[PDB]
């Protein structure tokens, strides 16, 4: 069944860039919507970006709009999060999530909606 | 026909002890928890302990450490009152949560009076 | 002509998941806006159809199935999922088309003394069929000796309580869930 594996986390200096990858196994990526989430120490997992299955919409939370870009590579069955102009507040464990569902623009940010998760990749942004 | 009866209240001196008991009877399918409350003169009813059928008891901070709940079997619980203070004077009430669907059952309470 | 989800789910108590409630709501448009009278934010997603296709589309019947489960069980309310909620309490078909709405209900459904009212089925001899409801309370026979209606060794009462308390972590707090099925 669905397996997700994040990679690309690293220590980087404020203002730098990082591209994360979410490798999907066991299913075809096109049939799944993908969400990126992050969890800072002491905080709950929070939404970052959403990419709908079947070439549907992409959404971003306000704090990453214009800096982050979600994308897909069907050849590699992988989704990505490109992160530009990183800030200390972006530090955390980044997780990708998957669901066969089509989410509403206002209904995807709660992580409890999502059935499949990766193990996470650590991103540390130094001031 | 589920009913409960509370006993063990009485008059004690400050520092004294009592053992309250709550026993459920009737056509019981499944007891989920017994809860203890108390109502002191002129005050609102106060929850003080829950003794679940599954799981350890938990308590309000006003009594925790001093009052101990015990489940003796599915139908019978005690509340051991230790280190009693005048401000523990109240009528003490057991509430049973029982059945499918869950229903709540109460009794007439048991009086505790702590003299100084 | 909006389905009055905010009116019908404005309720002191929801159904327990083993006894999940079905309401038929007729001749209405299924719209997300009305949910904000229920809660400041929610999960809202659909299987087999995008929520956008619901815009301005009136349905002859909308079947709304509702119940309370833990937050970390909302993931089981989806086609193809496994676990005691999907298998023994509320099952969607593999090919389900419809929508799932969920919101945290800790302020209404948790109690400092423990809310024992919400129950779930933990043991069952087989999995439910899609949209099947089991409200039986037979003792579950886990070994070869008959239970004779008494729980005990290898003999389980089949339901358990969620005992919701407001200090539980969000994953074990109560969530109100509404599953929508559509009939044009």
């Amino acid at each position: 069944q669905v397996q997700l594996v994040e990679s690309g986390g690293d220590l980087v200096q404020s203002g730098g860039s990082l591209k994360l990858a979410c490798a999907v196994s066991g299913v075809t990526l096109d049939g799944y919507s993908i969400g990126w989430f992050r969890q800072a120490p002491g905080k709950e997992r929070e939404a970052v970006s959403y990419s709908e299955k079947s070439n549907g919409p992409t959404y971003y939370v306000a704090s990453v709009k214009g800096r982050f870009t979600i994308s897909r590579d069907n050849a590699k069955n992988t989704a990505y999060l490109q992160m530009n102009n990183l800030k200390p507040e972006d530090t955390g464990i980044y997780y990708c999530a998957a669901d066969e569902a089509y989410y509403h623009e206002r209904g995807w940010q709660s992580p409890l909606g999502w059935p499949y998760w990766g193990q996470g990749t650590q991103v540390t942004v130094s001031s | 026909q589920v009913q409960l009866v509370e006993s063990g209240g009485g008059l004690v001196r400050t520092g004294g002890s009592l053992r309250l008991s709550c026993a459920a009877s009737g056509s019981i399918l499944q007891i989920w928890a017994m809860k203890w409350y108390r109502q002191a003169p002129g005050l609102q009813r106060e929850w003080i302990a829950t003794i679940p059928n599954s799981g350890e008891p938990f308590y309000a901070s006003s009594v925790e450490g001093r009052f101990t709940g015990s489940r003796e079997n599915e139908e019978t619980v005690y509340l051991y009152l230790n280190n009693l203070e005048p401000e523990d004077t109240a009528v003490y009430y057991c509430e049973v949560n029982e059945g499918v669907p869950v229903r709540e059952y109460w009794g007439q309470g048991t009086q505790v009076t702590v003299s100084s | 002509n909006l389905c009055p989800f905010d009116e019908v789910f404005d309720a002191t108590r929801f159904a327990s998941v083993y006894a999940w409630n079905r309401k038929r709501i007729s001749n209405c448009v299924a719209d997300y806006s009305v949910l904000y009278n229920l809660a400041p934010f929610f999960t809202f997603k659909c299987y087999g159809v995008s929520p956008t296709k619901l815009n301005d589309l009136s349905f002859t019947n909308v079947y709304a199935d509702s119940f309370v489960i833990r937050g970390d069980e909302v993931r089981q309310i989806a086609p193809g999922q496994t676990g005691n909620i999907a298998d023994y309490n509320y099952k969607l078909p593999d090919d389900f088309t419809g929508c799932v709405i969920a919101w945290n209900s800790n302020k209404l459904d948790s109690k400092v003394s423990g809310n024992y009212n919400y129950l779930y089925r933990l043991f069952r001899k087989s999995n439910l069929k899609p949209f099947e409801r089991d409200i039986s309370t037979e003792i579950y026979q886990a070994g070869n000796k008959p239970c004779n209606g008494v729980a005990g060794f290898n003999c389980y009462f089949p339901l358990r309580s969620y005992s919701f308390r407001p200090t539980y972590g969000v994953g074990h707090q109560p969530y109100r869930v509404v599953v929508l099925s559509f009939e044009l």
